[PDB]
RNA sequence: CCCCAUAACUUAAUCUCACAUAGC
RNA sequence: GCUAUGUGAGAUUAAGUUAU
């Protein structure tokens, strides 16, 4: 769904640039085209390739502690 | 019949394969600038006499070389062999060849010309000054001859597009050298018409694509050295393709040869009046018009534009270097600062300041805030800037790092977005689905925007016809008034904004104007009437929710610049905005009926109304140099007391420095604006909706000459036409009465809502399909070669039915509901935009619902017309707003429960989630 | 006759009315002060905000792809560059147990994000390839586990 | 019945004129802090025109403007003649390789020799770092600071 | 760091005008 | 007439907010 992909990129994209993220410009370019892609995309399948994309930026470096974020 | 061909080549030596059949003429489909008593205009015609006789090679490959053999009465080929006769040794004319040849028994006189191309310079003016993709064979075999394209360069899908595939200035600009090589020619054929005694009318059409000159039926032989060419039309339509071609940049070379290397000229030289001379004097020699290569020297605006548009065609040839702020070496208190002493406009030429102070003791608040504003400072106490992103000019870098500024993403409001899931919102299949967000950017984001003034281009525009269309605009600019006010009587909403740069290191421009007392002001503003005040302006990221991907910046002019503006254009641009009825439809509300109310006024009283609209693609970057300068004229025109002719070019002057060829700071280092309006001068909108008039009242005017004046059922507009052919190039004076009508004639059959850069045009259906008035082809093609775009027909839209109102005006749509017992225009927007704004915020605090019902009551009544849209799921995002608006309040009561014992003394909450609040804000009584 | 309950009519609504815009004074400080509470708290707690709506968001897309990116990460394979999509480049992705190694990567496949990547430099903790051999059930002791597997996408 | 004048002119009245007394007296106040203001804002661009003039280099500044002939120049001609450092900002390393050059390279006339190369994130390039093998790895806004070599 | 212009809502005061009531 | 009080209509003035 659209809907709830074209807004949690927002938010992976918001908590990146929270975790200071921008201060890499490579990664800020890669993370800021992934998420405009995501924001035009058409076909749910390739959306959620780049979301995918947009993530394991966050997971790849340890900036933020995973394990408490998923008690849930 | 053979006999005929040999015939036709004479003694010259030339082998033709004939480009018809038999001895019978060919027929050809061609432009003509023609002005008759029962014709006058650029249209295309059929010529039905002449003979072609297309030559081949040795190798019998056809080659460009035409024999046409033209037939006519036996008077004409007698006067035109004495007219040859008289111009036989000028190189620029083509080899006539008069023979008497037995047709039928009747040996008609032949005229026959050898080894013309094809086309001419009409056609070719014709093509790129009436350019449709669909049908440009035209220009598509002028491009394919005279080697520019290989036939492939067609295959591409946006080849003439200006912005997609900008490699459209070239081959064009292969023909730059063709065209000077024309213009050379046709003065070498004034100085023979001058030094042989022949008065005549130069024309287009009568001038192949190689500069021969040929037709001279209707030449008068007059005592030898008493020649008088004409050349108003000719120059006048060729004025467009000067630029378009860039036919002047074999000027920039040793010897004036395109394979000699470019000459040097002096870094300081920076007057270039002598060699704009000599090149008037060299292309444009029998304009009787005087020109002046300074714009200070000229009478009332008018030599202000005609002098303006012959220097932004010279200025292409000097240095980009020497067009700036003239700097000088003064002394203040011993200590010598470096400011600027006049200014170098491609344009206005070289203008010097009045007012210099070479020895001063002590600045007052006035010079240091001058001072201070100046780019010569900041300049020149900076590091060399060679920055390769761009192509814009870098003049200097101010620190000693580049500043790299990145957009972030905007907030989630998913209280908002949970609670519209809730309600139905955002399935699969819905017809309201999420398309408007806050689009982040990177590092190179205003660096990115800012090279987009590449797309601007140094355009030169038709005098004859600007001046005629100028005084149209004005017509429409009047019963409104203008003029000077003092600092007493300046309205400044928001005083503390940015205050410009670098003023912004100090504070708002709250400060600037607390700081600065009323008689200070005026002395500043009196200073601008003497003196060029360059500025710096800053460029900004703009943080806003949009549907497209592209980044927005905006131009943030220092406040030295908007407080001598106010006080120019306060007088105006508040009477615009407080008139009601007129075509500028700025200030007019939306609410309370005014949609109704406007829509129904340019409904008026057209006989077959239509609806037509556009959207001027890369505007604020593509208006052409020129046309600014005419809306700051237009703008003007309200000071014919308060101010003399030096004070209001001084103002002009000023604005065009620090406004046009203003230094534009984008990142930390400073740059040159190639030109273009500021999106954040004083005047933006009022300036894009004069230049929206015109490009408009243009398009009228050359949609109405292109028409063929003998095919004009109508006594009237065949007159009309007539008139305004003469008006335009055979009268130098203007007509009022001429002017005042076709105005008439405009407003009676082309009615407009010209709001800044929107426009919704209510025109006469059967005119435009007889190509009386404006169409959107007429429209495409003006915009083609007046500004440097192609307007995609995709960006248009049209209305057959005006029980609808206009597609897409302001972003609103409209619809015409039942309201009361009355049929009324309702202005409702698209449901996505209102969703992604209740979805996306800015800040974080604005996630934070019960901390603003307000905002929602904002956007609810924004979204209020959608109650009536036959769409169910259009009509539920008012429901859905209500709702949400009642949840927030009630919320807040129960936190105001939670966190104290008192709750709030409300009951004037209600109103807020129901329908009858906002209701009342579009029915027609406050 | 009048004067009596006539004259408390204009004096009784002095006292009144002085009343209410005590009151009104007194709602205005109250919501102004909530509407500054409620603003620094937001402001304050942002980061964890938005990783919990974040994560919460996550689950709620219930999707294949992220959640065995998730799961894998939670205690185990996270990458060290963004994935690549397209079926060239490569992809590093830290191995930090036997479980791990062997829930991913069977044998020259890696399973990882829904897709299977093939692996081309099993490289070890200092720089040491390991080739596929220690890397089984016998006691692997490849180093410090972090078995950065490099691999390609199929 | 009489006693009007003790509650409308000595209770009302005199207290009519302190209204506009106390709002001339905040006006005065105002008044003062924006001349406070306008002062400071005084010398601090007066601190800026003082600071940035000696910046000038006015030893091949007054050679220029000396050779002048009414003694005005073009400014965007000051930088290209007078400045001592320059700074490029190379987008890609094809034009790096062709706009730039090793220790030394030559735009308006001059020669410039480098002093240090930096990227996107400012914090430092090597010289032997910027090749095309290597060109990926980097953040490719490069920005170049060059000294004129006489 | 965050432009010009227009419209609209919301709040808060002010200058009153006007209406009404009470007392004198 | 005289203050006193409320009333509604604005108008004026800033502040917040949206839309264009
Ligand atoms: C277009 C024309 F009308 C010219 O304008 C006219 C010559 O001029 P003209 O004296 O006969 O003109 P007109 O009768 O108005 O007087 O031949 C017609 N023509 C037909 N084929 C050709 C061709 O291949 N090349 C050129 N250059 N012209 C051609
Ligand atoms: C950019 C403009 F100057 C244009 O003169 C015109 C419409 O320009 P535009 O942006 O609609 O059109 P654009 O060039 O994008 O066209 P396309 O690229 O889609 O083809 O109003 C101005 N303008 C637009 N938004 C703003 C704004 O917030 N503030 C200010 N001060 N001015 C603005
Ligand atoms: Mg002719
Ligand atoms: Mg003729
Ligand atoms: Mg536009
Ligand atoms: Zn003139
Ligand atoms: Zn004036």
């Amino acid at each position: 769904k659209m809907s709830d992909v074209k807004c949690t990129s927002v938010v992976l994209l918001s908590v990146l640039q929270q975790l200071r993220v921008e201060s890499s410009s490579k990664l800020w370019a890669q993370c800021v085209q992934l998420h405009n892609d995501i924001l035009l995309a058409k076909d749910t399948t390739e959306a959620f390739e780049k979301m995918v994309s947009l993530l394991s930026v966050l997971l790849s470096m340890q900036g933020a502690v995973d394990i408490n974020k998923l008690c849930e | 019949a053979q006999s005929f061909l040999n015939r036709v080549c004479g003694v010259s030596a030339a082998r033709l394969t004939p480009c018809g059949t038999g001895t019978s003429t060919d027929v050809v489909y061609r432009a003509f600038d023609i002005y008759n008593d029962k014709v006058a205009g650029f249209a295309k015609f059929l010529k039905t006499n002449c003979c072609r006789f297309q030559e081949k090679d040795e190798d019998d490959n056809l080659i460009d070389s035409y024999f046409v053999v033209k037939r006519h009465t036996f008077s004409n080929y007698q006067h035109e062999e004495t007219i040859y006769n008289l111009l036989k040794d000028c190189p620029a004319v083509a080899k006539h060849d008069f023979f008497k040849f037995r047709i039928d028994g009747d040996m008609v006189p032949h005229i026959s010309r050898q080894r013309l191309t094809k086309y001419t310079m009409a056609d070719l003016v014709y093509a790129l000054r009436h350019f449709d993709e669909g049908n440009c064979d035209t220009l598509k075999e002028i491009l394919v001859t005279y080697n520019c394209c290989d036939d492939d360069y067609f295959n591409k899908k946006d080849w003439y597009d200006f912005v997609e595939n900008p490699d459209i200035l070239r081959v064009y600009a292969n023909l730059g050298e063709r065209v000077r090589q024309a213009l050379l020619k046709t003065v070498q054929f004034c100085d023979a018409m001058r030094n042989a005694g022949i008065v005549g009318v130069l024309t287009l059409d009568n001038q192949d694509l190689n500069g021969n000159w040929y037709d001279f039926g209707d030449f008068i032989q007059t005592t030898p050295g008493s020649g008088v060419p004409v050349v108003d039309s000719y120059y006048s339509l060729l004025m467009p393709i000067l630029t378009l071609t860039r036919a002047l940049t074999a000027e920039s070379h040793v010897d004036t040869d395109l394979t000699k290397p470019y000459i040097k000229w002096d870094l300081l030289k920076y007057d270039f009046t002598e060699e704009r001379l000599k090149l008037f004097d060299r292309y444009f020699k029998y304009w009787d018009q005087t020109y002046h290569p300074n714009c200070v020297n000229c009478l009332d605006d008018r030599c202000i534009l005609h002098c303006a548009n012959f220097n932004v065609l010279f200025s292409t040839v000097f240095p980009p270097t020497s067009f700036g702020p003239l700097v000088r070496k003064i002394f203040v208190d011993g200590v010598p600062f470096v400011v600027s002493t006049g200014y170098h406009f491609r344009e206005l030429g070289v203008v010097h300041n009045q007012d210099v102070n070479l020895h001063s003791s002590r600045l007052s608040f006035k010079e240091l805030l001058v001072y201070a504003a100046d780019p010569a400072m900041h300049a020149a106490s900076g590091n060399l800037l060679l920055d390769k992103r761009t192509t814009c000019f870098s003049v200097a870098a101010l620190t000693n790092n580049v500043a790299f500024q990145t957009v972030k993403p905007g907030n989630f409001n998913k209280d908002f977005y949970d609670f519209a899931v809730s309600k139905g919102f955002f399935k699969e299949g819905s017809s309201v689905e999420l398309k408007h967000f806050f689009f982040a950017q990177d590092g190179n984001a205003a660096i990115s925007d800012y090279d987009y003034y590449r797309y601007n281009l140094p355009t030169m525009c038709d005098i004859r016809q600007l001046l005629f269309v100028v005084e149209v605009v004005d017509k429409y600019f009047d019963c409104y008034d203008g003029g000077c006010i003092n600092a007493n009587q300046v309205i400044v909403n928001n005083l503390d904004k940015s205050a410009g740069f670098p003023f912004n290191k100090w504070g708002k421009a709250r400060l600037y104007y607390d700081s600065m007392s009323y008689e200070d002001q005026d002395a500043l503003f009196a200073y601008t009437k003497r003196n060029v005040i360059p500025t710096i302006t800053q460029m900004n990221l703009k943080y806003a929710i949009s549907a497209k991907n592209r980044a927005r910046t905006v131009a943030g002019v220092s406040i030295c610049s908007t407080m001598t503006n106010r006080q120019f254009h306060q007088k105006l641009l508040k009477s615009i905005a407080a008139t009601r009825g007129a075509t500028v439809v700025i200030g007019t509300s939306k609410f309370y009926g005014g949609w109704h109310n406007m829509l129904k006024t340019v409904y008026s009283d057209v006989e077959n109304p239509h609806l037509m609209g556009w959207d001027y693609p890369k505007c604020d970057r593509a208006m052409p140099n020129m046309l600014r300068i005419m809306a700051s004229l237009v703008l003007a025109r309200k000071h014919t007391t308060c101010c003399s002719l030096s004070h209001r070019f001084y103002r002009l002057a000023n604005e065009c420095a620090q406004v046009l060829s203003e230094m534009v700071m984008c990142g930390g280092s400073l740059y040159v604006k190639p030109g273009g309006t500021s999106s954040g001068d004083a005047t933006t909108a009022y300036a894009n909706s004069v230049f929206n008039i015109c490009q408009a009242v243009t398009a009228n005017v050359n949609a109405l000459l292109s028409t063929d004046g003998n095919k004009i059922a109508d006594k009237y507009v065949r007159n009309l036409q007539h008139r305004l052919y003469e008006c335009l190039y055979r009268n130098r004076d203007v007509d009022t009465d001429f002017v005042n009508e076709f105005y008439a004639y405009l407003r009676k059959h082309f009615s407009m809502m010209i709001l800044s850069d929107d426009a919704v045009v209510c025109f006469n259906s059967t005119y435009a399909s007889q190509g009386l008035v404006a169409s959107i082809k007429n429209f495409k093609s003006v915009l083609y070669y007046q500004n440097n775009v192609f307007m995609s027909e995709a960006k248009c839209w049209t209305e057959t039915d005006l029980t609808k109102g206009p597609h897409e005006f302001c972003s609103q749509h409209t619809m015409l509901v039942k309201q009361g017992d009355d049929y009324v225009y309702l202005p409702y927007p698209d449901p996505s935009r209102i969703l992604g704004a209740g979805c996306f915020v800015d800040d974080i605090v604005k996630t934070d619902g019960t901390l603003m019902i307000e905002r929602f009551v904002s956007l609810a009544i924004d979204a209020y017309p959608l109650t009536k849209h036959p769409n169910q799921e259009y009509a539920d995002v008012f429901h859905l707003y209500l709702q949400y608006i009642r949840k927030l309040h009630d919320e807040l009561t129960g936190h105001m429960l939670d966190m104290y014992s008192v709750m709030l003394t409300n009951d004037n909450t209600s109103r807020y989630w129901e329908p009858e609040f906002y209701e009342a804000m579009y029915t027609p009584h406050t | 006759l009048k004067k009596s309950l006539n004259v408390a009519k204009s004096e009784f609504d002095r006292d009144a009315a002085m009343q209410r815009k005590l009151e009104k004074m007194a709602d205005q400080a109250m919501t102004q002060m909530y509407k500054q509470a409620r603003s620094e708290d937001k402001r304050a707690k942002v980061t964890s905000a938005m990783q919990t709506m974040l994560f919460t968001m996550l689950r709620k897309l219930d999707n294949d792809a992220l959640n065995n990116i998730i799961n894998n990460a939670r205690d185990g394979c996270v990458p060290l560059n963004i994935i690549p999509l397209t079926t060239a480049a490569k992809l590093m992705v830290v191995i930090p147990d036997y479980n791990t190694y062997k829930n991913t990567c069977d044998g020259t496949t890696f399973t990882y994000a829904s897709a299977l990547w093939e692996i081309q430099q099993v490289v070890d903790a200092d720089s040491k390839i390991v080739q596929l051999s220690e890397i089984s059930m016998d006691n692997s002791p490849n180093l410090a586990w972090p078995l950065i597997v490099t691999a390609l996408r199929a």
